[PDB]
């Protein structure tokens, strides 16, 4: 139970021995002292007879029910199930540090007396937003970047993995990371490589789905997820496409545009409201930056903002490279004719374009990839 | 996996000793040359510390090893030659060429003869090759022969050789911490004879390096915080030479040997101190010295510095008499007064606007609103109103504690005092002359000057005839005296006590007062206490007015020694029966202040834990806990923990009367620090009631809630308590109690001194001022007789927070340093990191922190003292263009 | 060497250390169960004296009072109506009409007052902590704060000054200015001086999702804060709460400005709250109703202004006070290399050269990392600033 924590001796030196045979005494001197009165004055089991009165003195039923308001002097007033409310007391054996308005507790049946307290059962949401497992490999599958992969470390994984370089300079890491760039080429990828090495526990959730139907619900889910992320460990929070809040519109949504800004107005205080804020990292990605509103980028809030840009020809040669690494390719093909089928074509084109020839070549019940393959592939893929 | 052919190792290697029985006969060239180029290869193969899973080293026991049995053994014609290359070689692989229990059976193959110089081969290697089975060697089979066979065989003549080679082998590769692992081969070599270890180990510390004897020096201090007694008294003998000879500190000896001062000998804290008056080149280093020398680390030193050229150096001493204590006055005026400190605060009560929405006895705490705040010259001028008004109208103990409080409102303080109590002195009462020479006492606190050693006090002890103005004629005088141990006053106050006169109260104090002067020599006062304590407590039955008084005294004479004779000849002097020995358990534990003595701890339960307790010796418990609330001062951030859970899984979890009534007297003693575990653990056994006991002494529990100082934010909760404080918990006992505890919060202000551990460990007297308001709130139902003036000042050992700052020869500088947490640090690299807090810098001479450490930049390298002091000279110096 | 030895001692001891605690009884899992030795007492006097001698006493409203010799009208939530009277050790006086009691199971008649309702969503405000900033780590606007410390905490500390000279302080006071520039900080500074209450509250957090809702928790707001003797609100963020009364058309943003209204009456009319001050920050103040804006709600109106010149080199010195630097760079320099800018992005610049300096390997950083970290924070991450369209409150 941390009774000493100060081995930092960590070897055969003589001082850890000493305490550790000082700790063997003082507990086996301890163990002598709590036994002698089992052995000496007994007066009762006191490893079942306790818990066979505890037992007999709460009913074999017992309900459950809502606190509203508690007196420190071991009384309060509990809502029943059906919603009147007492008065009732409160035992001695219910270890009075559980008890906060709204928690469930076990009544009695007769005098409807606070017997117990009841651990909750989780929640809908959690499920809905925890990532379980690690999807898929590291920074080695991502290729071409090479220049931003070690911003993001220094935001996320350094503070994390080695908290003494700051400690030695005395800062504060970088608080915010933003992603912008045009589609389709990278952003969600490095966020799961992110995801796989690291250790927090990480939240994912999209921005389409911050808008409610009706009146005062978003800034409640909002609320709700920053709730849930504080209080589990370390973690990270990941909110994409927060544009879609801003460009489409929707005629479900109760209100009109001013919800929208009294979520956005939530949103701006959950990241730097006058509240000690904890440990919490933000990242956030888009590809329409030129809309959102400048209050909620400020430094501050966001310190960090990373582009993509689109992908080079050599950065091109890489990625096919990457592609079809395990494909049982045939010789006659070649990777530089394809590079230039399109002028400014970015990383999907490429994954779209093997998987595409891959399928074609299936038809045949095939195993090898030739050259009409990929010639009709781009064509399939490109030109609609 | 692959086997053969490139499988060497196991062919060559094992056919030659396969083949070697063979050839130890009519075979003489190849009995020599397979012998030597198996050691080679070995010695090669083992010269690298990385390879530890060599193919020659494990490959050779499979077969080789009963070979071996029946070479070494089983040759019994062993040559010059031949030994070399075979005891040599067959003593690095059978470390772990046998099992487990291989420690016994060394004697086979290396204890038989040393070849030569086998170091030659085992200087690359750091812990693996043979300094492995050297400590193997002093493990077991050199302990068993030093433990009553010292004068021995070979085993211990040239093996001392091998482990001088040895430790000073390990710091010449890496330099590493290592240096630390050399005293583990060290203590085990002749635990209980360290002495001579030390000696043959200094020389060669000497002339090692420099830079490797600080850390050592760390681990040595590291390893003195517990011993056992005959290795304390070593050890601590043997580290004094340390920074001297090898190192040149010269300013960190005296205020490190405290530990070797009482423990070893008062003639050692003599020579040392001779031996600092020798190395007077510094000019310095003697006055940081000489600063914390009367009541910061010891006392009584003003003894020793009367020598030919007291001029500026030797004169110092002069300084430190009270010249020192007037510039701390002047410090406090200057530094603490000019900056945020206002005359008269005095608001902590008037902050009751908030507990919205008149008996005398409350005007007693206005007393405590007025002294605490008011310390450190708070003279306050017409903001007396309240006790210039009650001194005369009720409370006669009370208004005797007022006029006293104003001695304590003026701390440290040898100017005017007695000026001031002359205002009020002129009265002709029964209680206001007396008060008003405790004050005068309290005022020149510390100071030892020639105030009024026997003119004033004296004078109206001298009329002995009087229930007050006799009594309160000898605290203060033994306060201002308390550290002194002139014979004079000991000689004048022995027939006080020795009186045999009706004064029980008198008698009493007259004990405490004479044991907190001395606590060395004088078996006088011993036999005239103990002779008075026979001819008293035999023939009688009363309450312990007496017990908790006079073997008091005895055991501040007897105070801080572990020899235990003393505590023998205590308790064999005054055997009788268990309710005259009363003081069996006092003595005994009073010269434990602090030690380690698990042994007597559990032995202190051992005689009596609870034995139903059927109202027989509910004072024999009771004191035997308090006594056993000792060893948690400063057990060295270990015993404390383990302390506190036994009180709580034993004494509070279950118990009769000593659980349930005093067992949280304790934690007043066990720190005043302040953690959130006690923080919780006090308040759960206070917001209750629980009138079923005797409610009165859960209110002391109260009156000890707020013993930490240094305010913090939790204060709002004792507010919440006079809530519950104002229907239940009625006032006529509780309200001085939750008022006092509310305003000592904040009653040292910015300046705050109750723990007693200055530097690193070093307690620093202090208890002899502090036990005696423990030991004297075991009933707090007895504050009538005088509850009001006992506490009034009997924490008047106060030395302030105030430390860091400049102390120059013009004290032009004010502060240019940083302040970070703790800094100690583990030899686990020897770059160390220790301070997790660097994120504050001030540059003020403010409150220091108390778990705080503070360092230096600029380029200031603090030549001065660089170890601790609390007084830094700041020496200046930019050797580093 | 002695390894096999020393690790059998710490795990025999450990394993002797989890069965005594089994044996003192840590097993057989809670279902919130207090420890046994703890809870002993709760074994003889409390089983049949805290049980029999109390019973339920339901919860009930009383309605009116019959005059003299006195009868009593009850009601409950779902049982029915009654008419009762009291027991002999209540007084008559303390049951005045429209407060909660205590009323016995089976005979119905009166026992205890209670409180009323405080709706825990309400509860929920009280800081019941406070921050740790302080007002030393606020610099560069040494006016405003002066100006806001003479009317918040000054009248509390000494209420003796202004009712002896006959005046009576201001009550409210607003706060604002471009984003990034000190007003949250420093009510962050004000909660953790004062003494009294503080109730928090954010603008956003008053928009429901029924009819008549915001008005309710403005009331009970107001109530609660009533309870105490005097005590502080802070509203944050209140452009979300209230622009301006202009319904056209379709009914739109209306019950947004009942709710206005009810806070506007809450401060004023009709013996307004008295002993209660009131605390407001914004953003953009060229939405906010003329009604509100009125004085005797509103008596200060602090606007917090971009740093000059002095406020820069003093907010660089407070926030690069604590960290390795080389012993002769210059800050004035860089206070002139950036005109307008917030305290926001000079922190951001400090903490960007820190990371400059770790970047490579060193441990001190050097005047090019700040030449750096400015030449970068400052004149290429400005196509993303709020500044340029705030300072015309749009
Ligand atoms: N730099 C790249 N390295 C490797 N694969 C890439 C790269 N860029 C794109 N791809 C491929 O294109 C796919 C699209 O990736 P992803 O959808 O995460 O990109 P994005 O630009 O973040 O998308 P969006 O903007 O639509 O959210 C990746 O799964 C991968 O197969
Ligand atoms: N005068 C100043 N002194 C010290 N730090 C300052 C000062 N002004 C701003 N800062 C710093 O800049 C940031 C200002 O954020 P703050 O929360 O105070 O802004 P705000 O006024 O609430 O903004 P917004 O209305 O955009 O939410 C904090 O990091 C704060 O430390
Ligand atoms: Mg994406
Ligand atoms: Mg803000």
């Amino acid at each position: 139970a941390s009774k000493l924590p100060l081995v930092t001796p960590h070897t055969q030196c003589r001082l850890k021995l000493l305490k550790l045979e000082r700790i063997k005494d003082y507990l086996l001197m301890e163990e002598e002292f709590i036994r002698n009165q089992e052995q000496m004055k007994p007066l009762e089991e006191k490893q079942e007879e306790e818990r066979s009165k505890v037992d007999d003195l709460r009913g074999t039923p017992m309900s459950v029910g809502t606190l509203e308001e508690i007196i420190d002097d071991n009384h309060a007033i509990v809502s029943t199930s059906v919603g009147s409310e007492h008065y009732v007391s409160i035992l001695s054996f219910v270890d009075k540090d559980l008890l906060e308005p709204g928690c469930s507790v076990l009544l009695n049946h007769k005098v409807h007396a606070v017997i117990g307290v009841l651990m909750d059962d989780t929640d809908p949401l959690v499920t809905v937003m925890k990532v379980e497992k690690a999807p898929q490999e590291t920074y080695a599958d991502i290729g071409g970047l090479d220049n931003q992969i070690q911003e993001i470390k220094e935001s996320v994984e350094l503070p994390l993995t080695h908290p003494e370089y700051y400690e030695e300079m005395g800062i504060k890491p970088p608080k915010g990371v933003i992603l912008y760039g045009p589609p389709g080429t990278g952003k969600t990828l490095l966020a799961k490589a992110v995801a796989n090495q690291t250790s927090a526990t990480f939240l994912r959730v999209v921005g389409s789905e911050l808008i409610q139907k009706y009146l005062g619900d978003g800034p409640k889910l909002v609320r709700e997820l920053f709730r849930v992320a504080e209080e589990h460990a370390p973690s990270i929070v990941f909110i994409d496409e927060i544009d879609a809040i801003g460009t489409k519109r929707y005629d479900s949504n109760s209100g009109g545009e001013r919800e929208i800004q009294r979520t956005m107005l939530e949103l701006l205080n959950q990241l730097d409201g006058f509240d000690s804020r904890g440990d919490v990292k933000v990242i956030m990605a888009t590809n329409r930056i030129e809309t959102l509103d400048p209050a909620l980028i400020r430094p501050g809030r966001i310190d960090r903002k990373i582009e993509f840009p689109l992908p080079d020809e050599k950065t091109k040669k890489r990625i096919f490279q990457i592609h079809t690494s395990r494909m049982t390719l045939a010789d006659d093909v070649t990777l530089d004719d394809l590079i230039m089928a399109k002028d400014d074509l970015s990383g999907a084109d490429i994954k779209a374009i093997c998987t595409e020839a891959g399928l074609m070549a299936l038809r045949e019940r095939r195993m090898k990839v030739t050259n009409e393959d990929f010639k009709k592939s781009k064509e399939n893929v490109l030109y609609k | 996996m692959e086997e053969g052919g490139r499988d060497k190792a196991p062919v060559q290697p094992q056919q030659s000793p396969a083949a070697a029985p063979g050839g130890t006969d009519e075979k003489p060239s190849g009995k020599e040359r397979r012998d030597a180029g198996d050691k080679d290869k070995e010695q090669e193969l083992s010269e690298e510390d990385k390879q530890l899973q060599d193919e020659l080293e494990m490959l050779v026991e499979r077969l080789g090893e009963k070979d071996t049995s029946l070479y070494r053994p089983a040759l019994e014609e062993l040559r010059r030659q031949i030994r070399s290359s075979t005891t040599s070689m067959t003593s690095v692989p059978k470390p772990l060429k046998f099992l487990r229990p291989h420690y016994g059976k060394l004697k086979e193959i290396y204890e038989n003869m040393a070849p030569g110089e086998n170091k030659r081969f085992a200087a690359d290697i750091i812990s693996v090759l043979a300094m492995t089975m050297s400590g193997e060697r002093e493990c077991l089979k050199y302990r068993l022969v030093g433990s009553q066979e010292e004068l021995a065989s070979w085993g211990h003549e040239y093996v001392r050789h091998l482990a001088g080679e040895v430790a000073k082998e390990w710091q010449e590769l890496d330099d590493a911490e290592k240096v630390q692992r050399e005293p583990l081969l060290t203590l085990v070599k002749e635990i209980v004879p360290y002495n001579m270890a030390h000696n043959a180990e200094h020389e060669a510390c000497d002339l090692l390096m420099e830079i490797e004897q600080v850390d050592m020096l760390e681990k040595d201090i590291d390893e003195n915080a517990y011993a056992k007694v005959c290795l304390y008294l070593t050890s601590c003998v043997n580290y004094v030479p340390e920074p001297e000879n090898s190192a040149l500190l010269r300013c960190a000896l005296g205020v490190f040997r405290k530990f070797s001062r009482f423990p070893e000998a008062l003639r050692l804290a003599l020579m040392l101190n001779d031996m600092e008056l020798v190395e007077d080149i510094f000019t310095s280093c003697k006055d940081v010295v000489v600063q914390k020398q009367m009541a910061f680390m010891l006392g009584r030193h003003g003894v020793f510095l009367e020598l030919s050229e007291d001029v500026e150096e030797y004169e110092d001493l002069t300084e430190i008499m009270s010249n020192v204590q007037l510039n701390s006055n002047f410090l406090a005026l200057a530094r603490e007064l000019d900056i945020m400190e206002p005359k008269v605060p005095d608001d902590i009560y008037k902050t009751h606007l908030e507990n919205n929405r008149d008996s005398a006895r409350m005007n007693l705490a206005s007393s405590f609103v007025n002294g605490f705040v008011n310390a450190a010259f708070g003279q306050d001028k017409l903001l007396t109103d309240d006790g210039n008004k009650w001194l005369y109208k009720n409370k006669d103990h009370g208004m005797l504690s007022a006029a006293a409080s104003l001695g304590m409102i003026l701390l440290w303080d040898v100017d005017g005092g007695l000026t001031q109590i002359d205002k009020y002195l002129y009265s002709s009462e029964d209680y206001i002359k007396s008060g008003a020479l405790l004050a005068c006492g309290i005022v020149n606190s510390g100071v030892r000057n020639e105030c009024d050693p026997a003119l004033a006090l004296l004078s109206d002890y001298v009329l002995h005839n009087s229930n007050t103005m006799r009594l309160g004629s000898i605290f203060g005088l033994g306060l201002a005296y308390a550290g002194s141990n002139r014979e004079d006053v000991l000689t004048l106050l022995l027939p006080v006590m020795g009186d045999s006169k009706s004064s029980m109260e008198v008698a009493g104090v007259t004990a405490l007062a004479c044991g907190m002067i001395a606590v060395g020599s004088c078996n006088g006062d011993v036999t005239s206490t103990i002779l008075q304590t026979i001819m008293e407590k035999s023939e009688t039955e009363l309450k312990d007015t007496y017990a908790r008084w006079l073997p008091l005294g005895l055991g501040l004479n007897h105070l801080g020694k572990g020899e235990a004779i003393e505590a023998i000849l205590a308790a064999l002097e005054v055997v009788s029966e268990p309710f005259r020995s009363f003081a069996n358990t006092l003595v005994d534990v009073c010269a434990y202040a602090g030690s380690g003595n698990v042994l007597k701890v559990q032995q202190l339960l051992h005689i009596c834990s609870e034995h139903f307790d059927s109202k027989e010796k509910e004072e024999d418990k009771d004191k035997k806990e308090k006594k056993d609330k000792d060893k948690k001062e400063a057990p060295a951030d270990m015993g404390a923990h383990q302390g506190v859970a036994v009180l709580g899984i034993a004494l509070i979890a279950m118990g009769e009367e000593i659980g349930a009534e005093m067992a949280l007297r304790t934690f007043g003693h066990l720190l005043r620090y302040g953690e959130p575990t006690l923080r919780r653990a006090v308040p759960l056994a206070l917001a209750l009631i629980s009138v079923s006991n005797p409610r009165l002494n859960i209110l002391d529990t109260l009156s000890k809630f707020s013993h930490d100082a240094d305010p913090e934010v939790s204060y709002n909760s004792i507010f919440a308590m006079g809530m519950v404080g104002s229907g239940t918990n009625n006032a006529r006992l509780a309200a001085m109690l939750r008022q006092l505890a509310q305003y000592h919060a904040k009653d040292p202000n910015n300046l705050f001194m109750v723990r007693l551990a200055q530097g690193l460990t070093h307690l620093g007297k202090g208890t002899l001022t502090l036990c005696p308001y423990h030991s004297d709130r075991q009933l707090m139902s007895q504050v009538a007789v005088a509850g009001l003036l006992t506490v009034l000042v009997s924490f008047l050992d106060v030395r302030n927070i105030i430390l860091g700052k400049s102390h120059y020869v013009l004290y032009g500088l004010v502060a240019a340093m940083q302040p970070r947490m703790l800094v100690t640090f583990d030899e686990e690299l020897r770059p160390l990191p220790v301070s997790v807090r660097v994120g504050q810098a001030v540059d003020v001479v403010g409150q220091a922190g108390k778990p705080k450490t503070i360092t230096g930049f600029q380029t200031h390298t603090t030549p001065v003292l660089l170890a601790h002091g609390e007084r830094a000279e700041l020496a200046t110096e930019e050797f580093l263009p | 060497t002695y390894s096999r030895q020393i690790k059998q001692v710490e795990d025999d001891i450990q394993q002797l250390l989890k069965k005594i605690n089994e044996l003192t009884g840590i097993k057989e899992s809670d279902t919130g169960l207090a420890p046994p030795a703890l809870w002993d007492l709760a074994a003889d006097k409390q089983t049949l004296q805290s049980e029999q001698p109390l019973q339920v006493a339901r919860c009930t409203k009383i309605i009116n009072a019959d005059s003299e010799d006195p009868k009593y009208i009850i009601n409950v939530k779902q049982f029915a109506k009654f008419v009762v009277d009291l027991s002999d050790q209540v007084a008559p006086t303390d049951i005045e009409e429209g407060m909660r009691v205590g009323v016995d199971r089976n005979k119905y008649q009166i026992h205890i007052p209670l409180p009323p309702k405080i709706d825990p969503t309400v509860t929920m405000m009280q800081v019941e902590e406070k921050p740790d900033v302080t007002y030393s780590d606020v610099g560069g606007c040494k006016e405003q704060i002066e100006k806001l410390r003479e009317v918040v905490e000054t009248p509390l500390l000494h209420p003796e000054r202004f009712v002896n000279l006959g005046i009576e302080p201001p009550k409210g006071v607003l706060l604002f200015g471009p984003p990034g520039t000190g007003k949250t900080l420093c009510a962050r500074a004000v909660a953790n001086r004062t003494d009294a209450c503080f109730i928090r509250v954010i603008g956003s957090e008053l928009v429901q999702k029924y009819v008549g809702e915001g008005a309710r928790m403005v009331r009970e707001l107001f109530e609660m804060a009533r309870t105490k003797k005097a005590c502080l609100i802070f509203f944050d963020e209140i452009d979300a709460i209230g622009g301006a009364r202009f319904d056209d058309g379709a009914g739109g943003d209306n019950e947004v400005q009942r709710t206005m209204l009810e806070l506007i009456n809450q401060l004023d009319g009709f013996d307004p709250r008295g002993n209660i001050k009131v605390l407001m920050a914004t953003n953009r103040p060229d939405t906010l109703d003329p009604a509100l804006m009125r004085p005797g709600r509103l008596d200060r109106k602090i606007e917090f202004s971009l740093p000059d010149l002095e406020g820069r080199t003093h907010i660089f010195k407070i926030h690069a006070r604590s960290m390795s630097v080389e012993r002769d760079i210059r800050f004035e320099l860089l206070a002139r290399l950036c005109p307008n800018s917030t305290g926001a992005e000079i922190r951001s610049v400090c903490t960007e050269a820190g990371m400059f300096a770790i970047r490579a390997r060193r441990k001190i950083a050097t005047e090019k990392d700040f030449l750096e970290a400015v030449n970068k924070v400052i004149k290429s991450y400005a196509k993303f600033s709020a500044t340029p369209r705030y300072m015309t409150y749009n």
